[PDB]
């Protein structure tokens, strides 16, 4: 929800820094990802609605243990809210942050096998949003830098015409790019549409539409921050400032 | 402008237009030519805008 | 049989997919109005002994006061264009600029990024195809106007089939002596020197007797949309420029000794409409080069 | 029909006088036009205006 | 004997004998005029996020209002200007535009409509007649720039006589090796790349020796009076245009590549001088006819 | 061996050393930009049917007031700037004008005089030599493209070196059928239709089958520095009137079809930079004369 | 009485603003060998039988 709610380059990486690898990782059970089931909408049909599970729904699945679970677990968190159910990682790794993953050597995971069209295809880009493409691309560029990967981003967007017309821009090691950017990231927010408590009939509609009207509630909430009334008592370390950097950016 | 084609905002800063249409066709009138026609004053008339 | 083909039209590249948005169309227009401006005050203070007209121009321009002692470059408007240029050629280039310049540096002058209020004729011959039988000889030589250079060694008369397409809308044929040429399945008439042919009537064929060599030249106009502001003779010198300044020099990619070839070439690919978009975008992004260019050497 | 003197009103304002065509100009051409004493010497008919 | 000569020069049609009176060539002039404010006031109103300037600038033109939900077809001065087009290209096509239009939409503007204050150079070659003797072959292929390949089969020097016509100023002559040439009863001189030529000079006479082909490039200049306001780029881009919209389409009528081929090839015909006359008519309308459906695409 | 050249490449003849200096500089200058105000103040002139803007125009321009019963030819300005082209051409052309009459005509108005602000871009493709092997045959058609036919009539394969000069920028090699050509010491790449070339790089081969004769067309772009005020329209146009009025011709003296042609050849030369130098100055002095006498003509 | 009827409105003449589509099938010739039979039957849906 609050990962949703990020709507600039700024914002998202900011939140990436500050939240740990283990949120990301999910304790609950979850199902097989790639299944034809059939669930109930009785708002619409009387009969049992065929549908699709996969790995970028709202709700945990199982993952495998590799490397490439991991990321792919993290990739899900960013664009669905939800990552998948990937056991005993370990102390040392879950408690770096996601951009230490993504970005810095110093963890101790090795991901210079990864294959961006496989990872594509398994978290189903045909299926994604525009918002959900763009933050994918982020964490696609974020791991070439660290592996030194930055010519095979370039091919692999050649080859996907739709995803270099919305590849962000950015250097990921220069702050003064992300603060230009100006592109939209958000999945969830304040709608200028009408928005009902009604439901939707695909898994992946109805689970955004939950964090959207969630996303709403903590809009009004007393756990919700809002920094035109309250910007004194927020603590001066985790303070807005214009001038704000990421370590070693 | 009193045209209703005309929806265009005419400036009135900086030196006149009708200043340059008056000191013109005294320059026409030492030559001759004929007066500065309808189509050229209202160019000339519209040349400074917002 | 035997299959004779133009050269320029063999395997068109992909042009790039960015900067063709509404916005970034009208940053392309305004450069485009920009660099005029700067060759016209140039002109001015070269006429005059102040210049005045000259540093406000460039100050626009380049977002920076001309200095005595350095290069006057153009500032960040000349490397956007320069780099967008670098992306439209081709699928390959990376797409450097941000969007945020982009729509600053459109911000600077009023003009709509409107690319189909007008067109503009381009003379290039799409011979796609030249089918002959044996014993036959057949040479294609020219982009602007086709030789075409057959030989009859044979018994007796040949048929030669000529496609020219579907997108040019006139193609004039001339030869050296007459000769005789008709629609498929429809009868030939009197040999005569001129063919006024439309490429849409269908493949034409072409009697070839066995006495001389008869050689036909071929003329073609075709219409694309383009802005109002599209200027044919600066969009060649532009283009000539740009290919010796390297902004062209990427893998994988043809070479065209003319921007009318590079547009007819991508015409005629398998999704030509969609490509000639892209194509129109960059003659006006080349010929805000030329003049910027050419006012401001480097 | 009402026999006024010199009856300013026609039935329908005529496309044709003597066998020969009458001209049409709009308001907004008429306005910026330079001949008008000419043009006035034979008949003409004014539209697109109120 | 063979007899070789430029296809563009053969069986040039008949002109239209109408519309070529001191009124008629006023509304020629007058519409060039026209056309070009249209144009510019297009851009003008681009800049000053207006669209008065092209309304006005349209009213005159087309004497009436623009409206969103009407066609911008031009008016009746455009129909009038497509059918003096029609009527100049062949005498066959008819006259339907009335006198008294003709007047009526010539009183907009002051121009005098003089058709022969300046001068254009035009650069087709004309090449009546190559003849060869037996045992020869001889091909020309080329309007702009003439190419004759002439091959020697035979045993000894063949003597090939060039004749360029009497209405070109200047030719000039290149060859692909050394070659000689020399007019009638005249010595030859030492072989040499190129000649310059005077066309009423006479008949010339190049040595054709033995071996390899023989190649040499024709370029030529003629001096044809036009308006002031003649621009050979917006003429040339005109007549594509009113090729491709079918206003040369009539029975019994010759097309060209370019307009510099059909004003060359009247003027070489009998009566040409008269001819040009209407033809240099036609090349000012195509001018206003360029201009007008740039601004105003159908 | 079989050597084969450019014809216009062949034999470049001295040009002036005459009107060079800094105020006859700044003479052509001021007569470019005063005969673009003599061919507006024509147009003005006959669009509002008053004879004062062209009679001011003329005044300054030619220093006496236009009369009826007159010539008109366009007074001293004229006869210096008739007389400065004469003597760039060759150097055997007497030089007339005085350096007094130079300085005073060069008053009348304000310019810098500097011929290397701005660059154009040239298209004359310079071959400088193509060497062949005993069985086969070369030969070389045209300047602004050249096309170059070669036959193999020997037992197998045969190397084609081709020389394009150190000057030109970019070559653009096109063929009838796709041809293998590199470098010196470089690999032989597969067969391509088209290719892109430096003539820095060094001489090229051109692996030439036993099978069917090959046509490369040749297209160029060479890079030559020249005021901003330089228009190519103008100055070949301007060049072609020169050669009509016959101030080109004197003794031993080379002529061209274009200017285009007589700069490239002039740069291949020994001494070629000095020469190019000369060159653009009677470039600008062409431009002049071509708007002077379509104003005036004589 | 043409012209009179048309002035008791005032509308547009133009007959080029919008679009139809149609759906006849513009079957112009169907070229056979022998020994085969054809049959073409319908304009809004051809059907053609061999």
């Amino acid at each position: 929800m609050d990962v949703l709610s990020k709507g600039s380059l700024k914002e998202l990486l900011a939140h990436l820094e500050k939240t740990p690898l283990e949120e990301a990782i999910s304790y609950r059970i979850g199902t097989v990802p790639y299944q034809n089931v059939l669930i109930s909408r009785n708002e619409y049909y009387n009969q049992l609605y065929p549908d699709t599970t996969s790995l970028i729904d709202g709700v945990s699945r199982e993952g495998q243990r590799n490397v490439n679970g991991l990321i792919m677990s993290i990739i899900s968190y960013v664009v669905s809210g939800s990552g998948h159910y990937i056991p005993n990682i370990g102390f040392m790794l879950l408690r770096r942050s996601i951009l230490d993953i993504l970005t810095k050597h110093d963890t101790g995971l090795v991901t210079n096998n990864l294959n961006y069209g496989i990872i594509a295809r398994n978290l189903t880009v045909s299926k994604m949003n525009c918002e959900q493409r763009k933050r994918m691309l982020i964490c696609f560029k974020l791991l070439a830098y660290k592996d030194g990967n930055q010519n095979d981003y370039e091919i692999y967007l050649n080859q996907n015409i739709p995803l270099k017309q919305i590849a962000p821009n950015f250097i990921p090691g220069d702050m003064r790019t992300v603060i230009h950017n100006q592109d939209q990231l958000a999945i969830v927010g304040i709608p200028a549409y009408r928005l009902t408590q009604s439901t939707e009939l695909s898994i992946r509609d109805d689970n955004a539409k939950s964090y959207k009207l969630g996303y709403v509630d903590w809009y009004n909430s007393n756990s919700f921050l809002r920094e035109r009334s309250e910007f004194n008592l927020i603590r001066l370390k985790d303070r807005d400032t214009k001038y704000g950097k990421l370590n070693g950016w | 402008d009193t045209s209703f084609i005309d929806t265009r905002k005419y400036c009135t800063d900086g030196l006149s237009p009708r200043e340059i249409q008056k000191a013109l066709n005294r320059q026409r009138a030492y030559y001759d030519r004929p007066e500065l026609t309808i189509s050229e004053n209202k160019t000339l008339l519209s040349q400074s805008i917002i | 049989a035997n299959r004779a083909t133009s050269a320029f039209l063999d395997n068109p590249h992909p042009v790039g997919v960015n900067y063709v948005d509404e916005g970034s169309r009208q940053f392309v227009a305004v450069a485009e109005l920009l660099a005029s401006k700067l060759i016209d005050s140039s002109r001015e203070s070269d006429e005059s002994n102040s210049d005045v007209p000259f540093v406000q121009a460039y100050s626009k321009f380049a977002d920076d006061n001309p200095r005595h002692l350095r290069v006057k470059t153009g500032g960040k408007m000349a490397n956007a264009l320069t780099n967008v240029i670098r992306s439209y050629y081709s699928i390959n280039a990376p797409a450097i600029v941000p969007q945020v310049e982009i729509d600053r540096l459109a911000s600077k002058a009023t003009v709509s990024g409107d690319m189909y209020n007008s067109y503009a004729i381009f003379n290039s011959v799409p011979i796609v195809e030249v089918l002959s039988p044996a014993r036959t000889t057949v040479s294609i030589v020219g982009s602007d106007r086709a030789d075409v250079t057959m030989l009859n060694t044979g018994a007796g008369a040949a048929n030669i089939t000529f496609n020219f397409g579907q997108i040019a809308e006139t193609v004039i044929l001339k030869g050296s002596v007459p000769f005789q040429l008709a629609r498929l399945n429809q009868p030939m008439p009197a040999a005569r020197f001129t063919y006024k042919l439309r490429p849409l009537d269908g493949p034409f064929i072409v009697v070839l007797p066995v006495g001389n060599p008869l050689v036909i030249s071929a003329t073609a106009a075709t219409r694309i949309q383009v802005p109002l502001a599209f200027n044919k003779a600066l969009v060649e010198s532009g283009f000539q420029t740009a290919m010796n300044d390297g902004l062209f020099d990427i893998q994988n990619v043809n070479y065209y000794s003319s921007f009318d070839e590079f547009i007819i070439s991508q015409y005629h690919a398998q999704d030509g409409i969609n490509r000639v978009s892209t194509c129109v975008i960059l003659g006006l992004a080349l010929q805000a080069y030329d003049q910027m260019r050419r006012a401001l050497p480097v | 029909r009402f026999g006024f003197r010199d009856s300013p009103f026609c039935t329908s304002l005529p496309r044709t006088i003597m066998g020969n065509d009458v001209r049409r100009i709009s308001y907004n051409v008429f306005s910026m036009m330079e001949d008008i004493d000419d043009v006035i010497s034979e008949g003409f008919i004014l539209y697109d205006a109120y």
